[PDB]
């Protein structure tokens, strides 16, 4: 505990997908 | 011989979708109805409760990529691979 | 809920798979070719088709590998975690 948007957002750019 | 947790963890996926995308509108789509009743309800222990609609506007639009106000099986899977991510670097 | 959810014990599962093939040998927050090969025939043995040819496993490494270093991480797991449940869905509504 706990994350947060701020977390979440943190890890969109890092990685998209190779889908 | 006998389904993994790997397995079973992947359907479970695919259920809690289906449990909670098949309840307003498309059955096969979650509107931001159905996605802030998911997280509060299922992801309890890793995400903050939401209770703001500023909160559930900013979560849909991160996790709508094809821009049609919902979020389809493809766009959760991605949410899942977010989520899971962050919680592995806090173990 | 209070409880864990199964959403929540789910990708907790995840976590602990991809750890305990990536502990086996070398790095153990990564899985080697070797690693990998087992992960797939031991825990993926009924969506996906049983690896026998090195051939095969090269492919599928380059594929996952969007880094470049030749070895997959949890982060590129997670990403053919997500690619091979969605296949999944796709042959169950088709
Ligand atoms: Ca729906
Ligand atoms: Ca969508
Ligand atoms: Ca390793
Ligand atoms: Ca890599």
């Amino acid at each position: 505990a706990m994350a947060a948007t701020y977390s979440a957002l943190n890890s969109s750019k890092p990685t998209p997908q190779l889908k | 011989s006998h389904m993994s947790e790997l397995e079973k963890a992947m359907v479970a996926l695919i259920d809690v979708f289906h449990q909670y995308s098949g309840r307003e509108g498309d059955k096969h789509k979650l509107k931001k109805s159905e996605l802030k009743e998911l997280i509060n309800n299922e992801l309890s222990h890793f995400l903050e409760e939401i209770k703001e609609q500023e909160v559930v506007d900013k979560v849909m639009e991160t996790l709508d990529n094809d821009g049609d106000g919902e979020c389809d099986f493809q766009e959760f899977m991605a949410f899942v691979a977010m989520v899971t991510t962050a919680c592995h670097e806090f173990f």
